[PDB]
């Protein structure tokens, strides 16, 4: 039975710039001419 | 008084945690969610009318 200095002691991961981009839901709106004639 | 003396204190100086305010994110604003449609009801309703 012999004390000895068993005890050791021992003693940022990617940083960078980000852009976020969602996808896009917007319905896509075009002009359309209607010809018609109206016989009454 | 220059014999100095014995820094014997084993420093456990934790941080405490930074508040953070959660933000409401908003990813579709109402306006896009509204044009995200073929068909409005209101438009047919009004041409309709």
């Amino acid at each position: 039975i012999r004390f000895e200095r068993n005890i050791v002691c021992t003693s940022d991961l990617d940083e960078g710039i980000m852009v976020v981009y969602k996808r896009n839901i917007v319905a896509h709106t075009f002009k359309v001419r209607v010809y018609q004639k109206v016989l009454t | 008084s220059s014999i100095s003396t014995v820094d014997s204190m084993i420093a456990l100086d934790i941080d405490p945690l930074e508040n953070t305010d959660f933000r409401v994110l908003e990813l579709y604003s109402q306006k896009e969610l509204r044009s995200s449609n073929v068909f409005d009801l209101e438009e047919i309703m009004r041409e309709f009318n």
